[PDB]
C-alpha cells in the first residue's frame, strides 16, 4: 500500500497515504535498517532487511534465526558428544574446541 | 574478514624428512616462504561430521 | 572454481584529431 | 607549414593507474547508477572494481611504447643496448639497462611535441546525473574521460573511503572537478579559440 | 646550530665549471680573495660588486671575524681540494672540524639573481650520480644508439674523413660549451658584447627553449620517489612468514652484533676431524666451527664478489640455524608486490642470491598478504611453520597509490589499507603564467 | 595544534555509548552490573616492567591510522592481522627528540606540515609514543606480555569494590546485567568508535597532581575501556532468564580463559590478538599505577 | 654419550590437554600451551625451552607429533621418549649406517614394535687431510639413547 503513494492516479489516496505516512507513528520504509544485531556473526554476518511481508509469517522468520544465534553449538561440543560413541578411551583431535 | 569458501592457493610444501641421523646441507633453501612438513605428507584428519 | 588472480591496466586512446568541416560560431 | 606539433584528441599522460584485483571478492549488493553518471564515473569506478589489492602508478607503455625502446613491463623502464660495455656483449638483464631506461624516457618527455584538440565532449545537465558527481562536473566533461580516485566517491562500496574521499574533497584545499573551467585565456584566438579542460 | 648552519665551501673545479663561466658574462669584476687580512668589509665590498656572494680563498688562515661574517652570509667560499679545511679557518673556539658535512647540492639558482642563464636543476646531479662513469668511446656509443632510436641515421658524425689518412674519430664528451671566439693565438677570448653576437653569450645546451621546458618537467618526473622502482640491499633472515605489508623489513633484536663481512673472518680449520669452515667473530676471537651455535651476529655484506660457493653458503646456512642476519648491501633487484591469489613463480634460491654477477638485476616478488581471506574455523590445523628468508632492506612499494579496496567487517577500514592521497586529486588553477599549481590552503 | 590542561575534558573528546539506544557516559552504564562471587581469588601479582627497547623507526610510505587501528585491535570485532610493526615502526618515530611526523588530531600520523589537520602538542605525543610503541613488540618471542597474570589485574581493577578489594585479592565474580539482545557487541562497537589517543596522550603526559585528578576523572571511562575488553576473554557468556527482562551472564570476570573461537554474544580474540591485548594492558596498567 | 639437557629448561609433562589446535593469524596453528604460565605459543619458533617427557604416546595425533619432533628442531626442545624398546647396533665408520629410523615412526608407531636403531662408533675415523678444502653440511643425529 504505501510506496504506492504519489505514484498512483487514484487521486483520493494522496489523502490516505501522502497523509498517512505523514502522522507521527507509521514511519514506512523498506530497504536495509540497523537492527541492534548489525555486526553479530555466525558463519556470515546478519543484516537486517525490511521486505514487505505480513508479520505473522515474518515474526516466525525472526524467531528461527534469532534463536539459532542464541544456541552456541561449539564443535568441541559435537566432539564431546561423539566421544561418547567409541571404545571408552579413544582420543578425538579435530577443530578448535570452540 | 570472511571464511574462505573459495579455494585459495598455499605455498608449496617441501617435505622435511628428518631421519634418525640426517645430514644438514641446506644450500638450495628456496626463499619464498614455504611450509615444511616433517612427516611424509600425513595430515590425516578425515571423518566428515554431517 | 579456485580463486583466480587478475590484473588490468588503465586503457588509452589518443586518435589524431579528426579534421571537421563545420564551424561553430559565426 | 612546419609540423612542429601533433594535434591529438584525447591525450595520454605519462604515469597511469594500474590495478590488480584479488578476483574472489565481489560485494553482491549491486550498485547501479544513473545511466549518464555511469558514463562519467564510468571507467574510474569500473577500473576500481571492489576487490582490487595493490594499485600502481606505472609509467605506461601506451605512451612509452617499445617503439622507443623503453620496454617497460617490470616497474623499471629498462632501455636496452644504450650504454653497453664496448667490446663484449651486453649482459642479459643488466642493471645499467635501467639507468638508461631512465635516460631515453627523460628524452621522450624531452620531446612530446603534441597539441590537443577538444574531442567529442558531451554535456549532461543536472538531472541526468548525480548530485555528488555533479559538483565535480562543471559542464561538458570530455567524452573520453579518464580515471581518478575522487569522482569515485559515494559511488564505491568500499565503506571506508567515504571517510577518505567524501571527507577529503571536503577540506579547504583540494577542490576536485573535471569538466571545462575558466583559464585566464578563455577567449584568446589562434585559428580556433582555446577552451580549458 | 647543526646541518646547513655553518660555512659552505666548494672545490675549485666545481666553481670553475658551473659557476665561473656565468660570472664572465654578467661583466661584474671577477670575485675577491679570502686572504688572512681581508676584513668583513672586503668580502662585503666584493659581493657588493659581483653581487653573487661567492668569495675565492688562496691565502693562509681566514682568521679574525669575517669568517664569522661568513656564517652570517652564504658566501660560499671556494677553495682548492678539501683537507685540513679547518686548519685554514681559525675556529678560535673549536667547532670547525675536518669531518662535519651536509654535502649538499646548492641548486645554483640560489646564488645568481639574473636567472636568465641558470636552467635545469639539482635534479641532474641526482641522475648523473647514477650514470656509470663513461669513457669518450663509451659515449660515442650511447649517442650513436640514441640517435638510432630517434630514426636520424648518424654517420661520420663527430668523426673525420680526410682521404689519405683514415677516418680517425675525434671524441664527443663536451659537458658545457661556450661558443667563445678565439684570439688569433688560438686561445679563447672572454666573451665581449660589442664584437660577437648576443646569441652566443651563454648557449643553453644547444637545446631550443621550448624544448628545454619539457626537460625540466621530465627530469622532474625521472627524479621522483614514485618512479625509483629499482631498489638495493636485501636482508636474508630466517623467520616465520607472517606480515601483510611487503615493505616490511624485520628489524634486528638487542643481542646481535655488527660485523662488517670480509674474507679475513672465515678461515678453514680442523675440529673433530672434518674441516669445519670456522667463523672467528672479531669482538673476541672464538672460532665456531659448526654453523649451529655461533654467536648472534649481524652479518653485513658489501663485497659478495669473492665468496667461495661454500664459505658463503655456510654463512647462509648459519643464517638459518643461528638467526644470523646477513645484509647483502650490494644487489639492486626490482620488487613486484604481487597479490596472494597467484603468489610467486620466479624462484630465487639462496645459492643464487649469493653468487649472482654484480650486474644482473634480478626480479624478486614479495607477497601482497593483506587480501587473504581468514582461514576457516574447521580447516585442518597446520603443523609446521612457513619459513621466509629474503627481506627488502629499504621500503618497497612506492608506486602504491592506494591499496586494499574492500570492506573489513562492513565499515571499519582493513589494516594496511591506504586510500588515495589528497594531492592526487586537488586539481587547482594555473599560475599567473602557465605552470599549474595546487589549490591554496586559504592563505594564497 | 592545541596544547593541554588535560587532553580529554575538551568537547571533541567525549566518551559516550548506547544504552540499548540512548548514550550515557560509561560510568552510568557500569553502575548497572552485578557480581555473584565464586570460590577462587584473583591474587594480583606484579606487571613485569615493559620491554624498554622499542622498534626501530622506519620511514615507510603512508598515513598510519593509529587511534583507529589500536582500537580496532583491542575491542574491534576481528582485526584480521594486528601486530605488524609497519604501523608501529612508524609510530615509533614520533618518539624522537625532533621530527616532522605530527600525530593528526583525528588519530593519524603525518609528515612536515600536516596541513589543515590540527595535530597534537609535539611534546605530549612525544612522551606518549615513548611507551606505546613498545606495543609493537608483543609479537616477538622474547617480549610476549604473558597474559593470564595481567587479567588478574584487570579485575580488582574493574569490579572489586573500591579499597576493600583494592587490597590485592577478591573472588572471580560472574557478572550479569539487564541487556538488550546483541548487547555486548553492539556496545563494543560504540567503543571501537571511541577516540582513544585523547585518553592515552593525556595519560602519558599530565604532570603528577593533575595526573591523579585525571585518574579519577576517567576512572570509569577506563573501567569501561576494558569491561567490554575483558568479556572478549571471559569463558562462557549466556543469557540468564529472569522475568521477561533478559540478563546477560558472563562466565568469570577476571579469569582470562585463553579462548580463541568465535562466540556470538561477544568479541573474540584470534590467538595473536591476545598476544596484543595482553601487551597493551601490561603498559596501561604499569602506567595507571604510579 | 647421551646429551645432557642444559640448564635453563622447564620440565614439562605431557598431557593431551596441552596441544590444543587453535586459530592464530589467518591460519590454524597447533598452538602448544606451556603449563608453567598457561600462555599459548602459536608456533614452533616461539616455544620456550622445554624438556618434554612422553610416557603414553598413546593418543597424541599423528599431527601433534609432526609438530613436536618438528619443533624440537626449530626451538631446541628436547622430547624424552620412554615406552619404546629398541635394540642398538654399533657399526664402525666403514659400514656407516644402512638404517635411519625415520622419526615419522620412531615418534608414532605401535606401543610394541621393536625398531633397531643404530649408532656409529667414530674413534677409528680418519682425520681429513691437513690441507684439502672443507666440505659444508654438518651431519647430525636427532635421536640419542637415553641410557648407557
Amino acid at each position: 500500500p504505501a510506496l504506492l503513494r504519489d505514484f498512483t492516479q487514484v487521486n483520493w489516496l494522496n489523502r490516505d497515504i501522502t497523509n498517512m505516512l505523514q502522522q507521527a507513528g507509521t514511519k514506512y520504509g523498506l530497504g536495509l535498517t540497523e537492527t541492534r544485531l548489525d555486526y553479530v556473526r555466525l558463519v556470515k554476518t546478519i543484516v537486517g532487511h525490511a521486505l514487505n511481508i505480513d508479520h505473522f509469517a515474518a515474526s516466525v522468520l525472526n524467531i528461527n534465526l534469532r534463536a539459532l544465534m542464541e544456541a552456541n553449538v561449539t564443535a568441541d561440543d559435537r566432539i564431546k558428544a561423539l566421544q561418547a560413541h567409541s571404545m571408552i578411551s579413544t582420543q578425538f583431535h579435530g577443530p578448535n574446541q570452540g | 574478514d570472511d571464511v574462505g569458501i573459495m579455494q585459495q592457493k598455499k605455498p608449496p610444501t617441501v617435505v622435511q624428512s628428518r631421519t634418525d641421523v640426517f645430514n644438514e646441507q641446506f644450500a638450495n633453501e628456496a626463499l619464498h616462504p614455504t611450509t615444511k612438513v616433517i612427516f611424509n605428507g600425513l595430515d590425516v584428519n578425515t571423518e566428515v561430521q554431517p | 572454481k579456485i580463486a583466480t588472480a587478475s590484473s588490468a591496466r588503465q586503457a588509452d586512446v589518443e586518435k589524431p584529431a579528426d579534421v571537421t568541416f563545420t564551424i561553430e560560431n559565426v | 607549414l612546419s609540423d612542429d606539433f601533433k594535434q591529438i584528441s584525447d591525450p595520454k599522460g605519462y604515469l597511469t593507474y594500474s590495478v590488480k584485483y584479488e578476483d574472489q571478492f565481489t560485494k553482491k549488493d549491486k550498485l547501479r547508477a544513473s545511466e549518464a553518471d555511469d558514463r562519467i564515473v564510468g571507467p574510474t569506478v569500473n577500473l576500481f572494481k571492489y576487490g582490487a589489492a595493490v594499485v600502481n602508478i606505472d609509467l605506461n607503455r601506451d605512451f612509452f611504447d617499445t617503439a622507443t625502446g623503453i620496454d617497460l613491463t617490470k616497474g623499471i623502464p629498462l632501455v636496452q643496448d644504450l650504454l653497453v660495455p664496448i667490446g663484449v656483449t651486453a649482459g642479459a638483464e643488466q642493471s645499467a639497462e635501467y639507468v638508461s631506461g631512465l635516460l631515453m624516457v627523460l628524452f621522450k618527455v624531452m620531446t612530446d611535441n603534441r597539441l590537443v584538440i577538444v574531442g567529442e565532449t558531451t554535456t549532461p545537465m543536472s538531472n541526468t546525473l548525480s548530485t555528488v558527481v555533479n559538483n565535480v562536473l562543471r559542464t561538458t566533461y570530455h567524452n573520453n574521460v579518464g580515471v581518478n580516485p575522487a569522482l569515485l566517491r559515494d559511488f564505491t562500496q568500499v565503506n571506508w573511503l567515504n571517510r577518505d574521499i567524501t571527507n577529503m574533497l571536503q577540506q579547504a584545499g583540494t577542490k576536485y572537478g573535471l569538466g571545462l573551467t575558466e583559464t585566464r585565456l578563455d577567449y584568446v584566438r589562434l585559428v580556433k579559440t582555446i577552451v580549458g579542460h | 646550530d647543526d646541518l646547513d648552519e655553518g660555512i659552505r665551501m666548494t672545490t675549485y673545479d666545481q666553481y670553475l665549471s658551473h659557476i665561473r663561466e656565468r660570472l664572465h658574462i654578467t661583466n661584474v669584476p671577477d670575485p675577491i680573495y679570502i686572504t688572512g687580512a681581508s676584513t668583513p668589509d672586503q668580502i662585503a665590498a666584493s659581493v657588493q660588486a659581483t653581487h653573487v656572494a661567492v668569495v675565492l680563498y688562496q691565502s693562509g688562515v681566514i682568521n679574525g671575524p669575517a669568517s664569522t661574517y661568513l656564517r652570517e652570509n652564504e658566501v660560499l667560499v671556494v677553495m682548492p681540494d678539501y683537507y685540513d679545511v679547518v686548519s685554514r679557518f681559525a675556529n678560535a673556539n673549536l667547532q670547525m672540524n675536518n669531518n662535519r658535512y651536509h654535502e649538499s647540492v646548492l641548486e645554483i639558482a640560489d646564488i645568481f639573481d639574473q636567472a636568465d642563464f641558470i636552467q635545469t636543476s639539482d635534479a641532474v646531479r641526482q641522475l648523473r650520480a647514477l650514470m656509470p662513469t663513461l669513457s669518450t668511446s663509451q659515449i660515442r656509443h650511447a649517442i650513436e644508439r640514441i640517435a638510432q632510436i630517434t630514426d636520424v641515421d648518424s654517420t661520420d658524425y663527430g668523426k673525420l674523413t680526410l682521404r689519405f689518412l683514415g677516418t680517425l674519430t675525434r671524441s664527443l664528451k663536451m659537458q658545457n660549451a661556450q661558443i667563445r671566439r678565439i684570439r688569433p693565438d688560438g686561445t679563447v677570448l672572454r666573451y665581449d658584447d660589442q664584437i660577437d653576437i648576443e646569441a652566443f653569450r651563454w648557449s643553453r645546451y644547444f637545446l631550443d627553449e621550448l624544448q628545454l621546458r619539457r626537460l625540466s618537467v621530465g627530469l622532474r618526473l625521472i627524479t621522483n620517489p614514485r618512479i625509483a622502482r629499482r631498489f638495493n640491499g636485501v636482508r636474508i633472515m630466517y623467520l616465520t612468514d607472517d606480515d601483510p605489508d611487503p615493505d616490511f623489513v624485520p628489524d634486528v633484536p638487542e643481542g646481535y652484533v655488527a660485523v662488517q663481512y670480509a674474507h679475513r673472518l672465515f678461515s678453514s680449520s680442523l675440529a673433530n676431524k672434518r674441516n669445519r669452515v670456522t667463523y672467528t667473530h672479531p669482538p673476541t676471537g672464538m672460532a665456531y666451527p659448526s654453523p649451529t651455535g655461533r654467536p648472534h651476529v649481524h652479518m653485513t655484506i658489501n663485497e659478495r664478489a669473492g665468496m667461495s660457493k661454500l664459505v658463503a653458503d655456510n654463512i647462509i646456512a648459519s643464517v638459518i640455524k643461528s638467526n644470523w642476519v646477513v645484509d647483502i648491501l650490494d644487489i639492486e633487484y626490482t620488487a613486484e608486490v604481487m597479490t596472494p591469489s597467484e603468489g610467486y613463480t620466479q624462484h630465487v634460491d639462496a645459492e643464487s642470491i649469493m653468487t649472482a654477477p654484480k650486474g644482473k638485476l634480478f626480479h624478486l616478488q614479495f607477497m601482497d598478504g593483506l587480501l587473504r581471506p581468514e582461514p576457516s574455523a574447521f580447516d585442518p590445523p597446520a603443523s609446521g611453520e612457513d619459513m621466509r628468508l629474503i627481506y627488502p632492506l629499504q621500503p618497497i612499494s612506492v608506486a602504491r597509490s592506494m591499496r586494499a579496496i574492500v570492506n573489513h567487517n562492513e565499515v571499519d577500514r582493513p589494516r594496511g589499507a591506504v586510500a588515495p592521497s589528497s594531492y592526487e586529486m586537488d586539481t587547482g588553477t594555473l599560475s599567473r603564467n602557465g605552470d599549474l599549481l595546487y589549490s591554496p590552503v586559504a592563505n594564497g | 595544534q592545541q596544547p593541554t590542561g588535560g587532553y580529554t575534558t575538551l568537547e571533541q573528546f567525549a566518551f559516550t555509548i548506547r544504552n540499548d539506544g540512548t548514550n550515557a557516559t560509561p560510568t552510568q552504564f557500569l553502575q548497572l552490573l552485578s557480581w555473584e562471587a565464586t570460590e577462587n581469588e584473583l591474587v594480583k601479582k606484579t606487571i613485569p616492567t615493559p620491554e624498554t627497547h622499542l622498534p626501530s623507526a622506519r620511514n615507510v610510505p603512508g598515513n598510519v591510522y593509529i587511534e583507529d587501528a589500536i582500537t580496532q585491535a583491542l575491542f574491534g570485532i576481528s582485526a584480521q592481522n594486528v601486530n605488524a610493526h609497519g604501523y608501529f615502526s612508524r609510530l615509533s618515530a614520533l618518539a624522537l627528540p625532533n621530527t616532522s611526523a605530527r600525530l593528526g588530531l583525528d588519530g593519524v600520523i603525518y609528515n612536515s606540515e600536516t596541513i589543515n589537520i590540527p595535530f597534537y602538542d609535539p611534546a605530549a605525543v612525544a612522551n606518549f609514543a615513548a611507551t606505546y610503541a613498545k606495543l609493537g613488540n608483543a609479537s616477538t618471542p622474547r617480549y610476549r606480555a604473558d597474559m593470564i597474570d595481567i587479567y588478574a589485574h584487570v579485575g580488582l581493577e574493574l569490579a572489586g569494590t573500591d579499597a576493600e578489594r583494592a587490597a590485592g585479592v577478591m573472588p572471580v565474580k560472574r557478572a550479569k546485567f539487564d541487556s538488550w539482545e546483541g548487547s555486548l557487541i553492539s556496545l563494543s562497537r560504540d567503543v571501537v568508535n571511541w577516540k582513544i589517543l585523547a585518553f592515552l596522550i593525556d595519560l602519558c603526559s599530565l604532570e603528577g597532581e593533575a595526573l591523579r585528578a585525571f585518574k579519577t576523572r576517567n576512572r570509569d571511562v577506563f573501567r569501561m575501556m576494558l569491561f567490554i575488553m575483558s568479556t572478549a576473554v571471559a569463558a562462557n557468556v549466556v543469557n540468564r532468564k529472569v522475568t521477561k527482562r533478559v540478563d546477560r551472564v558472563l562466565e568469570y570476570i577476571g579469569v582470562n580463559s585463553m579462548r580463541t573461537a568465535g562466540r556470538t554474544a561477544t568479541i573474540t580474540y584470534d590467538l595473536s590478538r591476545h598476544e596484543f591485548a595482553a601487551k597493551f594492558l601490561q603498559l596501561t596498567f604499569t602506567r595507571w599505577n604510579a
